[PDB]
DNA sequence: GGTAATACGGTTATCCACAG
DNA sequence: CTGTGGATAACCGTATTACC
């Protein structure tokens, strides 16, 4: 029984019949023995004791004779990550042991992923026919349900894989598991719906099929890739929602991070804290996010890389900014959804009252999609969306009119416009990314270069070391001294030339040769209707406009159906107060809350609502009795119903509505620019 | 600047003025260069990155004109581990690098606990705690403690070399009797640049460590038999009503729960000690109910805390029984955002019963498990006989 | 034995100042047409309580209790009902004090409360002993 | 030379795309 | 061959008493 890590062989281990059961426990995730070459391959641990443990032998010293054990099985968790690596592993014994492979000794155990509690096990069909808890991973399961329903031979179930068109399996293996991505994209785009979807043989092609697809659709729709509409990763939506939910706010205490991600991981996200930690960290460093969705109290990381205060240390609560991307969240306004566990729902998307994919920008790993999207400027992003409200036939060059480029939080200079005019365009564009820099003319008559902006994402340290090794390695002549002079109120690496030294030179050399001057390559993919899609800045700017309207819609239906309630019951407090000694000794007259009820809708008409209001007051409430006040908010209450109304029967009052919020966003938080453009 | 790991390196790293200030992390506590053989304090790691760093040459072939530093500052996180910290490197400096600390040139840093404050005397006089250097921002950092202008440090010295050699070996010799008799008599358990001699700073430090380690930590209290951070653990789960009789909940949550909101330590000790509460050839009665994988009598390692669920057993229920009803002592927490227990109401008697263990400084504690049944008895028994002796006793607890 | 007592001076403060606002129900029963009117013009919640002390002898207790009955409860109007609570809130009381002021009939609760707990819970030996 | 239990620290290898 | 960020999985140094 081939298990991923130690926590999973002690359930196998505890459940195993221990006379002809093996348990081999793996550290993590396994090399993929189809993008690295066999120097690696042979050079690697879990591989290495695999061989060992089995004993026959890899490549073409593969005896089918000598193999210690009849079954191979991979027994792994029965989530997304499982799939991934029965994958993996199917695509080891298929490129080593193939032998093994072929002659049908590779199997793999199907464990459940879900329980019932009446108080019934899940593999979403006889879970409905036969009247819960999702396994995180097998060291969440007790060693007997382990052995009744996965490892034990009387009642198990297991996928027999074996190869069945040899061919066809290799140009499968291959699409998959292989170097080229282009071929793999497109299996996905031609095979993954992403919407929405004892002994018993499968054979290797579609076993990799279905285990691939699971693997591929998840890590798209569900880590990596952004909602084009709010920009967020399921990570940080979650972080913000749990967070926000929980009353951490910026206009409060800060709060302990642990508790957060504890929290975090109770309810929404089941994965590691560590994954958790991570993302809100991120989200806390005002040189990685242009407009920061968290305040972090304590360590929270440098541009030089160090690591954050370990999660026990640091006090966090959201931002204010943040606060915008949940308005209304609370007013129905967004679709909402069971977690993993079913104690709760979260949403799927937040309200978004700016627009944060192009903002503060995504990045960017998924599989046969990866995304990376620059940051921009708050102002200059609303300033093209409000355009576009009024003109959704606009074209690139009048938009750019006021989306002119990214505006990076780490500053610096873009160079390539007509590049970023191609990525707008079409989701993809290379452009340039140079530092800051003056020169300062010392005493005596030595120059030195002083840099003060750096490219995005480029780690400082890294870059000074990285210069001082021109230096000592005098790849060019020049540098008299590399000296990082960062502090407090500044970002300073002073690099002192010699007497008699091109500094021109030096410099240009620095740019070829060093981070001091990289390329940013626009990629921007996200998730819009459920698929990734690759989008210039018109997708995006339509696709948030059109997620606000429907936000401030289902808003404004919320506020009014719960206005018509009010007024219908004020409607009933006002006619209540002229036979009032009545329906109190009414009331009196009744017996039991039901024909309290029931007597206070015979005799006089209310509804029950209005009949609920009235039974259920109290009697302090009998001394005010002014009609007037009643009235007043009785007139409010219909004005507002109309302006409501009017809101979501009126087109361009509703669009309106939506560019004065957006005005009003980009009046509270416009800041300048930081990246400098140039042609 | 020698800080207690890279968390609070990062602050000190920031913070600092670095044209003359340096930052050396070290990871844990330090070596006792006392207890340990010479061969140990050889290979010690730290130790080694420490002699090269100062370059100076340990003992013997220590030059003090080869100092690369006019001042070594020690600087740990504000709370009792720190202190000890503070113990154990100032004894290897006295150790292995005498006239350093003879020269005056190893000097103590005085980082706050508290805001809204140093000690407990001084924050009474009026907020959160510093539990480590890393959740302090680092121009906080500068201020309060690395400013040579704005800073205060405690200055060590011998000042009587006699009455030094005594108090270091005591309190860090290897023999225990001397530690628990100093600790007995000294520990009562109820300013620009300050000198203070090395026999003080080891004296209130050692004394800071010990009482905490002592009272609040190792040894359980004679009536509820809990040591605190499993007390914590029984009150929080039920507080959040995560009771026997209520399906199980993902223990990664909490003990997210008991460290922000009673246990201000590493989420490690804390699930460590749950799940000890549920492992029934470790505990004669467990408190603790936790399902998927929770180790064996082989010891493989329980299932991390992100996949197991757990729930208090039926009998800590009385454990718990009548907290709500003002029964028991409380306090406020680290925070003073929430109130915790100081013992719980005990509806039968957890020390004998589940037994405790137990190792503090100077002194530990081994008492095995029982049956719930014959202490029961023999507490009967106790209530309508004060003065029962232990013979009479032993016809109901027999061992 | 500090439990049991601080439980139980917990458990009489309780019953009592229950015992207190049933006796106060009771008594609103009885002047029960002219509370409702003295409350219906009496300017606002506060004048409210403070009108039916000063013309009624109640306690701030019994006040906040009445003056923020739900109106519904104009139903229940059972006299002999909150009598028979208040019979129980007295025997309960009786034994409180009881338990206070009887160091043996405390201790005998002790016993009791340890004997059930036991029955509940006792499981046989397991580490045999031999000299 | 070993382990006991509650504390203090930190670290590494994998997958995925896409760049020079 | 390196780094990006959200995922998988492990890992081990130190203190303290105590006893062969
Ligand atoms: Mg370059
Ligand atoms: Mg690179």
């Amino acid at each position: 029984y081939l298990v991923e890590g130690d926590s999973a062989g002690g359930s196998a281990k505890q459940g195993r019949d221990r006379k002809f059961q093996a348990i081999l426990p793996l550290r993590g995730k396994v090399i993929n023995t189809a993008k690295a070459k066999m120097a690696d391959i042979l050079k690697n641990e879990e591989i290495n004791t695999m061989i060992y443990t089995i004993g026959a032998g890899v490549g073409a010293d593969f005896s089918i004779e000598d193999a210690n054990y009849d079954k191979i099985i991979i027994m792994t968790d029965a989530d997304t990550d499982g799939a991934h690596i029965q994958t993996l592993l199917l695509t080891f014994f298929y490129r080593y042991m193939r032998p093994l492979v072929e002659a049908g000794h590779v199997y793999i155990a199907l464990p459940p992923l879900y329980k019932m509690s009446k108080g019934a096990y899940a593999w979403d069909g006889e879970l409905e026919e036969l009247r819960l808890q999702r396994y995180k991973g097998l060291g969440e399961m007790n060693a007997d349900q382990l052995w009744e329903t996965t490892m034990n031979p009387e009642t198990r179930t297991l996928i027999r894989v074996t190869i069945e068109d040899l061919a066809r399996a290799e140009r499968r293996v291959n699409v998959l598991m292989g170097d080229k991505v282009e071929p793999r994209r497109k299996w996905i785009e031609d095979n993954v719906k992403f919407t929405l979807e004892n002994i018993q043989n499968m054979s290797l092609e579609d076993i990799m099929g279905e285990r691939f697809g699971r693997y591929s659709k998840y890590i798209i729709q569900d880590r990596a890739l952004p909602d084009i509409r709010d920009g967020l990763k399921p990570v940080q939506r979650r972080i913000l929602y749990s967070m926000n939910k929980d009353s951490n706010t910026f206009d409060k205490s800060y709060r302990k991070s642990a508790k957060s991600v504890g929290n975090i991981m109770g309810n929404f996200h089941p994965h590691g804290d560590s994954s958790i930690y991570d993302a809100m960290v991120r989200m806390s460093q005002n040189w990685k996010n242009r407009e920061i969705l968290v305040e972090m109290h304590g360590n929270n990381g440098s541009m030089d890389g160090d690591p954050p205060a370990a999660m026990r240390y640091t006090e966090a609560r959201l931002s204010e900014i943040a606060g915008y991307l949940l308005q209304d969240i609370e007013k129905k306004t967004v679709p909402f959804a069971w977690n993993f566990d079913d104690t709760e729902k979260e949403p799927t998307v937040l309200p978004a009252a700016f627009p944060n994919l192009l903002v503060n920008g995504s990045t960017g790993i998924s599989a046969g999609y990866a995304t990376d999207i620059p940051p921009h400027n708050l102002a200059e992003v609303i300033d093209a969306a409000v355009y576009m409200i009024d003109h959704p036939t606009a074209k690139i060059d009048k938009l750019m009119e006021f989306l002119p480029g990214p505006d990076f939080p780490t500053g610096a200079i873009i160079q390539g416009r007509d590049e970023i005019k191609k990525a707008y365009e079409t989701g993809k564009g290379r452009v340039v990314v140079r530092s800051k820099t003056e020169i300062e003319k010392l005493k005596g008559g030595k120059e030195q270069i002083v840099i003060t902006e750096i490219p995005y994402e480029i780690n400082k340290a890294n870059l000074v070391k990285k210069i001082d090794d021109v230096r000592v390695n005098n790849k060019v002549a020049g540098i008299a001294e590399v000296r990082d002079e960062s502090d407090r109120d500044g970002l300073r690496i002073a690099i002192e030339l010699k007497k008699d030294a091109n500094t021109e030179l030096v410099l240009n050399y620095l740019f070829k040769y060093t981070d001091l001057q990289i390329n940013y390559n626009f990629n921007m993919v996200a998730i819009d209707n459920f698929t990734p899609r690759q989008v210039g800045i018109v997708p995006i700017l339509s696709s948030y406009i059109a997620h606000r309207r429907e936000v401030i819609l289902a808003r404004s239906r919320f506020d009014k159906e719960k206005a018509e309630k009010r007024l219908h019951i004020v409607e009933g407090l006002i006619r209540v107060i002229s036979i009032l000694d009545e329906v109190i000794a009414l009331i009196r007259a009744s017996e039991n809350k039901a024909d309290a009820k029931e007597n206070l809708k015979v005799s006089y008409d209310f509804t029950e609502e209005q009949a609920e209001a009235i039974v259920t007051l109290q009697l302090y409430r009998l001394t005010n009795t002014d009609v007037v006040v009643l009235q007043e908010e009785e007139a409010e209450l219909r004005e507002k119903i109309a302006m409501l109304a009017a809101i979501i029967g009126d087109e361009r009052t509703m669009y309106n509505l939506m560019k004065k919020e957006l005005r009003e966003v980009k009046k509270k938080f416009a800041t300048p620019r930081l990246s400098s453009l140039e042609d | 600047y020698l800080v207690e790991g890279d968390s609070a390196g990062g602050s000190a790293k920031q913070g600092r003025d670095r044209k003359f200030q340096a930052i050396l992390p070290l990871r844990g506590k330090v070596i006792n260069t006392a207890k340990a053989k010479m061969a140990d304090i050889l290979k010690n790691e730290e130790i080694n990155t420490m002699i090269y760093t100062i370059g100076a040459g340990v003992g013997a072939d220590f030059s003090i004109e080869d100092a690369n530093y006019d001042k070594i500052i020690i600087m740990t996180d504000a709370d009792t581990d720190g202190a000890h910290i503070q113990t154990l490197l100032l004894t290897f400096f006295y150790r292995y690098m005498r006239p350093l600390v003879e020269a005056g040139h190893v000097y103590i840093a005085l980082p706050p606990l508290y805001k809204m404050a140093w000690t407990d005397g001084e924050l009474e006089e009026l907020l959160q705690r510093y539990k480590g250097l890393g959740e302090m921002n680092a121009d906080q950092l500068w201020e309060t403690t690395m400013n040579p202008e704005t800073r205060t440090l405690i200055r060590v010295t011998i000042e009587d070399l006699a009455r030094a050699e005594r108090r270091v070996n005591v309190l860090m010799g290897d023999k225990v009797e001397p530690r628990r008799k100093w600790i007995e008599d000294n520990v009562k358990f109820t300013s620009n640049i300050q000198n203070m001699s090395l026999e003080d700073i080891m004296g209130e430090r050692f004394g800071r460590y010990s009482k905490y380690i002592i009272q609040d930590r190792a040894l359980p209290d004679i009536r509820d038999g809990l040591k605190p951070v499993q007390r914590r653990i029984l009150y929080s789960m039920n507080k959040d009503s995560n009771t026997f009789d209520k399906s199980y909940r993902k223990s990664a949550k909490s003990v997210g729960n008991i460290m922000g909101n009673f246990h201000p330590h590493g989420d490690s000790s804390i699930y460590d000690a749950m799940v000890r509460m549920s492992q029934n050839w470790k505990n004669r009665e467990i408190l603790v109910e936790m399902h998927g994988n929770n180790g064996s009598m082989d010891g493989d390692p329980p299932a991390a805390m992100r996949y197991t669920e757990a729930r208090l057993s039926e009998i800590a229920g009385y454990l718990l029984q009548d907290i709500e009803k003002k029964t028991v002592p409380f306090a406020w927490n680290f925070d003073d955002t929430e109130k915790e227990p100081t013992v719980l109401p005990a509806a039968f008697p957890n020390l004998l019963v589940n037994g405790s263990t137990g190792i503090s400084a100077g002194y530990a504690t081994d008492i095995p498990p029982h049956n719930l049944a014959e202490v029961i008895d023999a507490a009967v028994y106790m209530i309508d006989h004060p003065t029962a002796k232990i013979d009479k006793l032993m016809e109901f607890l027999p061992g």
